[PDB]
């Protein structure tokens, strides 16, 4: 038992394939751990590529708030979709916690959770909102709540009018 | 064949966490049950005997003390009925400040024996009637059975007589001294006027030197030192200032224009002369004593200490307003020097340390003032917490004894003759309504037998040896503590007397609170889902 | 972990000695509420809803799960007594607990445990000395007083303590009914000959004493006949069935003709041994072997009682009460198969009794020998039980006392007499041994003080009043009939308990002081345990 | 038990109720009282505590000892309530406090065991402590003359005593006359903030000492400052609370010019003012000049050109301890810095104690305060002595009080054990066997510092008794000699109030342990 000065030399330049792909692999569960690891225990103390590149891509101006649900959640989502149908410019999603796989004391006891993304920080993470907001309020209560964090963004055309750059020349 | 199906109806359409209870059986049994659980939980901290218990609470805050209202607080009751029962002990403290677990004893004597006479063939509401006629019946009996009067409220020994009973059950083995010491602070306070204050009274906790050193103060003492270096004033002439004890600012914004080099240069000096100019006119007036009740600036301390000032900041505005109406002073919003009448007037005040605390003491020399304070001593914290709901119980009884004047026997004597003089009244009584009203005679039973069982001998040859002196014709005779067998002895004799408006306070909240529970016939209970507070 | 390294944990010095304190009080306080008249019974679940209602120390002891090993040794104390003596089951565990707590005490300050141990060992023979010399009673000058005394005594804190003036004169009747000598001319009494059957339906005063044997055992067949005025009992040991060759033996068939003759044979072998047993007269057959169908055909022909399956200690007792003689086998000395009438047992009358839906063989008036049998009725399973080990236990103390002449009185009297002659005995015997006999002596009063706690009296007045009577016979030469002062817990004063009719047998006394010293000794040599660590 | 539909208290609610619990809460008394049991007397021993985050601190004191224990019993929490009440009110005893109560609680457990009403138990405790004070009240040992020397000398035993327990015992003498020379110089009011307490690592105990004034470490020096000199025969000293530094007017301070000749004059005038502070901080005469606030660069050069030393930054604490020593006044504005509140000691100056540098004020002759430096191998080697220190401080406070005392080791419990004893032979006999059990308990602490010396408990236990019992108030046990003597003539002297307090704690404790029936337990929020 000596040579400890090993010196591995050409192995990892010949292997370096399996090395490499080993990293890859390593580092695309990595984006999903440090996503995942700012719900939890930062704010739980106190498929899942789909959601990673949602969050990484759209505008850093853009609030974009996402639901963690698991099969009152009817009530919230039923809220969450007024609250779409008045906020066009927002994105509202939900994705189930058992596709992004979290953690256990997350599946039964935070349930609720109200995640909102701005640019790629967590700008809010209302998480467990039952205590709070109650069971049953409807979608204004919820609007003002959020809107009381300054949170949330501040005619009708018929069906729509948007359809070379030569607008309109009446030049001899 | 192996499953029962959810009956069609409200049954099916019941939430997944709520309860319906409903029926004589299924409701008003059980709220009998809890009721009854509540009261044997409470029961053995009753009267001189009563034992102290420690309650923990969800704060892990450790509670040692027999007052029922305390161990109701602490206890985190969840059934609605004890709910209610807990209810009307609170407001009974509250009404009158002692009997809590009088009501709550006679509370559940009253449901257990409502649930017998349910058992037996009654309905709710020939129970309810019959109690109602009782309670009646007992409030026009109770002025009769009153035995003498406290006929004098400035004295010391009559006072601390007729609070020594109220201090009895509580803190058994001395009560004198703590009598002694509540009727002193109590007729330093309640001047020519009748009205009385309770806020009047104040008990500061000071570690150290066991309760037996405890002794009662004629002014103020604040647990904390002073802002300079003068620590004792023989004749104090305390100026109170409710604002900062520092120049006076804008309320928008405050900028310093500087636009000259002289400007640059003078406005530090200049600030300085103005701060010293006012200093030194609130000096010229003879106060030599200054309260605040904001920050102390350092230039204003320098300057207060170079005209040989006491400075005592006050933090809480309710410590300023006790020692304004102590003093005799007005707290003053701005810097300016006091007139003659705003300025207040002490004996004494200076700065001492009791056991290992700093405190700063107000002390009149006179026998009067405003506002009296209890210094208590004790070895431990709960010990003085304990020693301090004893004082409030003394305060209460001797504001009640303002109130109205009549007291009654105790030791059980008093309920003894009401549960006589309602049986016999029962008895003449036709109808349905006969059996709950001598359910209600028989539910006086329990505070005599709670003082026969938490003293250690044989209830039910007290309750005997208590209807023969009763049919014998003395009304004044209650069990005997100081007794290893069952014995009585006159209750007027000994002195162990309690007010008449405590306990008929205490019986028509005990009353109104077990018919209000009888009266329940269904419950719908939500799902508890969450509400920490 | 350390410099010793062993694979397990270590206790060492006051640890280890408040450890097996701990288990000991432990083990005490679980049944210190079962002692004495105004004891109660306690209720143990089995985890699979089986239920044991009992009040007897050693049952209790028995059932629980108990792992620390001190806390065992007191266990098997209670077991060894019970088997020993039969009664003071919960008296040895207490005294011990108490002994090993107070000779702690005295350990705790600098007091080496040897001298902690001469002093108990001195003090326990003084006790026994002072017990035999001072404080019996021989039953002599009483009578059959004196047993229904006991009776009632051993039975009282049992279920069957309010109907003692019953119990006990059957208990009596029952062991009086099994009594016989043997050589050097000693009469012994066979406890465990009275076969006790426990029966539910009926109130307790239904409980009845038969005057002979009763089986748990019914009748083959339903033909056969259900009563017998005249029984002439064969008690037989094999099983009377078609007869099976050996295993070395095998049937090789050459010629056809021979097979018929061979398997008529192999029934008419069990058929001529039967009618052997039957031409003698006998009417009742009891075997413990089983029995097919033609046998029993026979016998119902014959007209006789036949009971298979009969218990092996049943049938001991049958033949001896009822003179019968146990055959495991039809052959004599002369190589033939003969049975004669000389080994017929005779009895009054047997019958098919019916209790409470079920049946039962009653044998009646055995002549030669008088034997006895109990059926208990009670309101349930358990009610029986708890009447049967109430039962066992009168009938050891009866035992003890016919067995041995002398009694003492009861109710904590012999522990007050033993404390206050020991206290003042203790000052002549060395000077760290007087503190080891003085807290011997203190440690005797653990019984009368539960006794007095148990029925929520006045425990320290009541012990004084008893210690200073005691003391004043003591000390007084004329006053020495106050010895016989004892614990009345239904009034709650002293009382006069060998007039009262309290006694105990000595044996009890003696034997609970012997071995509760004995294992406070044992535990009190520890100083320093080593648990090593399962290797699983 | 059944389950009820709707339970009455919150699920998981445990409660503990009877006679068990009662003898349960004593058990746990005896248990807390363990882990100070090996701690008392000349003989006694530390402990070492390490806490969560890993450091540890070692002592000899028992109320620190409980205070570092997570006790979390509800009746075992009562002897370290009580400890800390003796350390407040007295300073001393903190160990026989808990001692006591524990064994009162064990001496009535038999009792309580039988069924005895605790109501029994409280009221004979209550009329046994009464009468051992009173006892203790009328035999303390006081002399009615009050001479300086006897005094002296009775403080300095009395402080002695109280320090012969501890790692320091060797060098008793030294710190006991430190001790006393210490207080003494304090005024009227005898405040603890009156007496620094300085630890400098390196160095032998006998080599810390108390200076008649003040010291506190050098307080981060601006450059510059190693050209002051750092000796001073007579100076006067500067106390303010002043900046000295360039820094803007005020916070919300704005300069609005609009001329080149205004930006000049504008940094002109700050320079101006702060050479005018400077100015008129040196023309005061004084040569030392101390700051609460921070004194800057600038400033430090300008003393330094001056000859004079400057300190920014030096505490509160310091400051007022030098203000009563050298008798000045701590001025927030240096426009009247008459000669009336400038401090004035004999010797000023900076030196080197083991590895660190320290400003010594000497010499000065009407001083009220002093400070303690004390050196040390380890760090808690200097907080324990800092303990010791402590608790001899309170001791000779004390004794200034109220110089009454008596004979220590154990005599004057086995005197009141004796006295009570008796006084129960003459009762009818129910409060008989409670008072004879509490005068048992009372020899706890004999026996306990025979235990930890190692002797025969039981032999002096009875040699006490029995010198008790045919005459001689003020025997107890001989440490050193193997066995007992006159601990009044051997001067092991403690105060009566220290066994007065103690007395009355371990009662009020024990008499509201043993009055508890019953506990609860709310489930954790
Ligand atoms: N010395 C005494 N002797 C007999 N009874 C007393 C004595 N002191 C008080 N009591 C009785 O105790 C009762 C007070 O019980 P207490 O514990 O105060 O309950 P509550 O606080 O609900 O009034 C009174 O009704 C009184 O009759
Ligand atoms: N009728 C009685 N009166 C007074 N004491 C009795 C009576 N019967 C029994 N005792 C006493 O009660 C004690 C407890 O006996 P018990 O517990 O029944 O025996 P074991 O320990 O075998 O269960 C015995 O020592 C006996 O002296
Ligand atoms: N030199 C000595 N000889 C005998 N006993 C002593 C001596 N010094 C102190 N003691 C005893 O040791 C006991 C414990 O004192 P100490 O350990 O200093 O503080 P605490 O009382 O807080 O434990 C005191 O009661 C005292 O009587
Ligand atoms: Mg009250
Ligand atoms: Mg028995
Ligand atoms: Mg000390």
């Amino acid at each position: 038992l000596a040579g400890e000065g090993i010196s591995v030399n050409t192995g990892p330049k010949g292997v370096i394939n399996d090395w490499r792909r080993f990293k890859q692999l390593e580092t695309e569960q990595r984006e999903e751990q440090c996503r995942e690891m700012e719900r939890l225990i930062k704010k739980l103390s106190m498929s899942g590529e789909g959601f990673l590149d949602m969050i990484d891509k759209e505008q850093k101006s853009i609030v974009i708030m996402v639901h963690i649900y698991e099969d009152g959640t009817e009530a919230m989502n039923g809220c969450m979709i007024c609250l779409a149908a008045e906020y066009p410019a927002v994105k509202f999603c939900k994705v189930k916690s058992s596709v992004i796989g979290a953690s256990s004391q997350f599946t039964r006891n935070a349930l609720p959770a109200l995640l909102i993304y701005k640019g790629g920080e967590l700008i809010g993470n209302f998480v467990r909102v039952t205590d709070q907001l109650g069971d049953d309020f409807f979608a204004v209560d919820l609007e003002a709540f959020l809107q009381e964090f300054g949170l949330l963004p501040e005619v009708l055309t018929s069906v729509r009018n948007s359809a070379s750059e030569d607008s309109d020349l009446e030049i001899d | 064949a192996l499953h029962v199906p959810k009956a069609p109806g409200f049954a099916q359409m019941l939430k997944e966490g709520a309860k319906h209870f409903s029926g004589l059986e299924e409701a008003v049994y059980r709220n009998i049950q809890a009721c009854k659980e509540l009261a044997q939980t409470t029961r053995t901290a009753y009267g001189p005997n009563g034992m102290n218990k420690m309650v923990i609470n969800h704060l892990e805050k450790l509670f040692v003390t027999n007052d029922a209202a305390t161990i109701l607080r602490e206890l985190e009751v969840q059934h609605p009925a004890a709910k209610m029962i807990v209810m009307a002990s609170h407001m009974q403290e509250q009404e009158v400040g002692d009997g809590t677990n009088f009501v709550l004893v006679f509370a559940g004597a009253l449901l257990e024996l409502a649930e017998e006479l349910l058992r037996i063939g009654l309905s709710v509401s020939e129970v309810i009637e019959g109690y109602e006629i009782a309670c009646r019946k007992a409030h026009e009996i109770l002025p009769n059975l009153v035995c003498c009067s406290a006929k004098n409220l400035r004295d010391i020994d009559e006072v601390s007589s007729l609070l020594r009973t109220s201090i009895m059950s509580k803190q058994y083995g001395n009560e004198v001294f703590l009598a002694k010491l509540i009727a002193q602070a109590c007729v330093s306070i309640f001047p020519d006027s009748g009205h009385f204050n309770v806020d009047n009274i104040r008990v500061c906790k000071i570690l150290g030197s066991g309760i037996s050193s405890s002794s009662v103060l004629h002014g103020m003492v604040f647990k904390k030192e002073t802002e300079g270096d003068v620590t004792s004033v023989k004749d104090a002439k305390i100026a109170v200032y409710s604002c900062p004890f520092d120049g006076m600012i804008t309320e928008t914004k405050g900028t310093v224009l500087i636009k000259t080099a002289e400007e640059l240069m003078n406005f530090s000096k200049g600030e300085e002369n103005l701060m010293d100019a006012q200093v030194k006119a609130i000096a010229d007036t003879g106060a030599n004593v200054v309260v605040t009740g904001g920050k102390v600036a350092d230039m204003a301390l320098h300057y207060a200490n170079k005209y040989n000032i006491m400075l005592v900041r006050l933090n809480s505005k309710w410590d300023l307003r006790r020692l304004c109406k102590t003093v005799g002073a007005t707290a003053l919003p701005r810097l300016t020097p006091p007139v003659l009448e705003e300025m207040g007037h002490c004996d004494s005040v200076y700065l001492s340390e009791v056991g290992d605390t700093q405190v700063v003491v107000f002390k009149h020399e006179k026998e009067d003032g405003a506002i009296s304070t209890i210094v208590l001593r004790g070895s431990t914290d709960n010990l003085m917490d304990d020693i301090e709901r004893a004082v409030d119980d003394g305060v209460n009884t001797f504001k009640v004894l303002t109130r109205d004047k009549r007291l009654v026997p105790g030791g059980g004597a008093t309920e003894i003759e009401l549960a006589k003089q309602i049986t016999s009244y029962g008895e003449t009584c036709p109808g349905l309504e006969q059996y709950a009203i001598k359910k209600f005679a028989e539910a006086f039973e329990a505070i005599p037998r709670a003082l026969a069982e938490n003293s250690g001998v044989k209830a039910n040859e007290v309750i005997s040896k208590l209807y023969a002196v009763h049919q014998e014709g003395n009304k004044n005779v209650g069990l005997d503590i100081e007794a290893e067998v069952p014995a009585v002895k006159d209750m007027l004799e000994a002195g162990i007397l309690d007010t008449y408006l405590g306990k008929y306070w205490a019986i028509k909240l005990a009353t109104n609170a077990a018919v209000t529970v009888l009266r329940v016939d269904q419950i719908i209970m939500a799902k508890p889902a969450g509400g920490p507070k | 972990e350390g410099p010793l390294s062993v694979f397990g944990d270590r206790s060492t010095g006051e640890t280890i000695r408040s450890q097996n304190v701990m288990a000991a009080a432990s083990i005490a306080n679980i049944v210190k509420s079962s002692l004495g008249p105004v004891g109660l019974d306690k209720m143990l679940v089995d985890d699979i809803g089986d239920v044991t209602i009992t009040n007897d120390g050693a049952t209790i002891l028995k059932l629980l799960e108990v792992e620390h090993p001190a806390a065992k040794v007191l266990c098997e104390l209670a077991d060894l007594q019970d088997k020993e003596v039969g009664d003071g089951t919960t008296s040895v565990v207490i005294i011990a607990a108490e002994l090993l707590k107070n000779a702690d005490e005295l350990v705790k300050q600098k007091i080496h445990p040897t001298s902690v141990i001469s002093g108990y060992r001195l003090a326990c023979k003084e006790a026994v000395r002072y017990i035999n010399e001072n404080l019996i009673v021989n039953t002599d000058e009483l009578g059959r007083d004196c047993l229904i005394n006991a009776a009632k005594t051993s039975m009282s804190s049992k279920i069957i303590g309010i109907n003692g003036d019953f119990f006990a004169n059957m208990v009596v009747d029952a062991v009086l009914a099994i009594k016989y000598t043997d050589i050097r001319g000693q009469p012994r009494y066979p406890v465990n000959s009275v076969n006790i059957l426990k029966a539910h339906g009926r109130s307790q005063m239904e409980s009845m004493l038969i005057s002979g044997y009763a089986l748990n055992c019914v009748v083959g067949s339903q033909g056969m006949p259900k009563r017998i005025v005249n029984a002439k009992i064969a008690c037989l040991d094999f099983s009377l069935q078609k007869t099976k060759m050996k295993l070395g033996v095998q049937v090789v068939i050459t010629d056809p003709e021979k097979l018929d003759q061979i398997r008529q044979r192999e029934s008419d072998i069990t058929k001529e041994r039967i009618q052997k047993i039957l031409a003698t007269g006998a009417n009742v057959i009891l075997t413990t072997g089983g029995i097919d169908d033609m046998c029993l055909k026979y016998f119902v022909e014959a007209g006789a009682m036949a009971v298979r399956r009969v218990l092996k200690r049943d049938l001991k007792r049958i033949a001896k009460a009822s003179g019968a003689t146990i055959l495991s086998t039809l052959a004599n000395l002369e190589g033939e198969e003969t049975f004669e009438a000389a080994m017929l047992g005779q009895a009054e009358e047997v019958v098919q009794e019916r209790i409470c839906d079920d049946e039962l063989i009653l044998i009646k008036n055995t002549k030669a020998r008088t034997s006895a049998s109990i059926i208990l009725r009670g309101a349930n399973d358990f009610m029986c039980d708890e009447m049967e080990r109430s039962l066992h236990d009168a009938l050891c103390v009866v035992k003890r006392v016919l067995e041995s002449k002398s009694v003492v009185p009861g109710g904590g009297a012999v522990e007050a007499a033993l404390s206050i002659y020991l206290e003042n005995y203790a000052t002549s015997m060395g000077s760290r041994e007087q503190l080891a006999i003085a807290e011997f002596a203190r440690s005797l009063l653990v019984i009368p003080n539960t006794l007095a706690v148990n029925a929520a009296q006045d425990s320290t007045d009541l012990v004084a009043k008893l210690r200073a009577f005691h003391n004043e016979a003591q000390v007084n030469p004329e006053r020495k009939n106050l010895k016989w002062i004892g614990l009345d817990l239904s009034n709650g004063k002293p009382r006069d308990n060998k007039q009262a009719g309290v006694f105990e047998p000595t044996i009890v006394k003696v034997k609970s002081l012997k071995f509760a010293t004995e294992a406070a000794i044992t535990i009190l040599r520890i100083d320093d345990l080593i648990k090593l660590h399962p290797e699983s | 038990m059944m389950p009820t539909p709707v339970i009455l208290l919150k699920e998981g609610t445990d409660s503990s109720q009877g006679i068990p619990q009662l003898v349960s809460n004593i058990s746990a008394c005896q248990v807390i009282a363990e882990a100070v049991r090996t701690t008392l007397g000349p003989r006694g021993m530390d402990k070492l505590i390490v806490d969560g985050r890993g450091k540890a601190t070692i002592s000899n004191d028992g109320a620190t000892i409980l205070k570092l224990l997570d006790v979390v019993h509800p009746a075992a929490k009562t002897l370290v309530d009580i400890a800390k009440s003796q350390d407040a009110e007295v300073g001393d005893g903190t160990t026989s406090v808990t001692l006591l109560a524990a064994e009162f609680l064990k001496q009535v457990k038999p009792y309580v065991e039988e069924g005895l009403h605790p109501q029994i138990i409280i009221r004979a405790f209550r009329t046994a402590t009464q009468l051992a004070v009173n006892k203790i009240k009328e035999i303390a040992v006081t002399v009615k003359k009050a001479d300086k020397v006897e005094q002296r000398k009775l403080l300095e035993k009395c402080a002695m005593t109280a320090l012969s327990s501890k790692l320091i015992s060797q060098q008793k003498a030294f710190f006991a006359k430190m001790v006393v020379d210490a207080v003494m110089m304090l005024d009227d009011l005898l405040q603890l903030k009156m007496i620094g307490i300085k630890k400098v690592q390196g160095g032998a105990l006998e080599d810390s000492q108390l200076v008649a004034g003040v010291a506190f470490k050098k307080t981060f020096s601006y450059a510059g400052f190693e050209m002051q000199p750092k000796k001073y025969h007579n100076p006067k000293i500067a106390l303010l609370n002043v900046e000295l530094e360039l820094k803007a007017e005020k916070d919300n301070a704005e300069i609005r010019v609009h001329t080149v000749e205004d930006y000049q004059a504008i940094v002109d005038a700050e320079w101006n003012i702060l050479y005018d502070k400077l100015e008129k901080i040196h023309h005061s005469g004084a040569k030392v000049v101390l700051s609460k606030l921070p004194i800057g660069d600038v400033a430090t050069q300008y003393f330094a050109d001056r000859d004079m030393f400057c300190a920014g930054r030096v505490p509160e604490e310091d400051l007022k301890r030098t203000m009563m020593a050298c008798g000045g006044s701590i001025q927030t504005s240096v426009n009247a810095l008459s000669a009336d509140v400038l401090g004035r000691c004999q010797v000023f100056e900076e030196t080197q104690i083991g590895g660190e540098r320290y400003n010594f004020f000497t010499g000065c002759p009407k001083a009220k305060t002093c400070t303690f430096i004390l050196r040390g191998g380890a760090e808690q080697f200097m907080e324990e002595t800092e303990r010791s220190l402590h608790d001899a401080i309170m001791i000779v406070r004390r004794a200034i009080k109220n110089d009454s005392v008596v004979a220590g080791g154990g005599a004057i419990e086995m005197e009141l054990s004796k006295y009570l004893r008796d006084y129960s032979r003459t009762i009818p006999g129910k409060q008989q066997l409670l008072i004879g059990a509490y005068a048992k308990a009372l020899e706890i602490i004999p026996r306990q510092l025979c235990d930890n010396a190692g002797f025969d408990a039981t032999n002096i236990l009875n040699k006490l008794r029995a010198r008790h019992a045919q005459g001689g108030t003020w025997y107890g046990v001989d440490i050193n000699n193997e066995d007992i003597a006159d601990n009044f003539e051997a001067f092991v002297w403690e105060p009566a109030m220290v066994r007065i307090n103690a007395l009355t704690a371990a009662s009020e404790a024990a008499c509201l342990i043993v009055s508890v029936d019953e506990t609860i337990k709310n489930p954790r929020s």
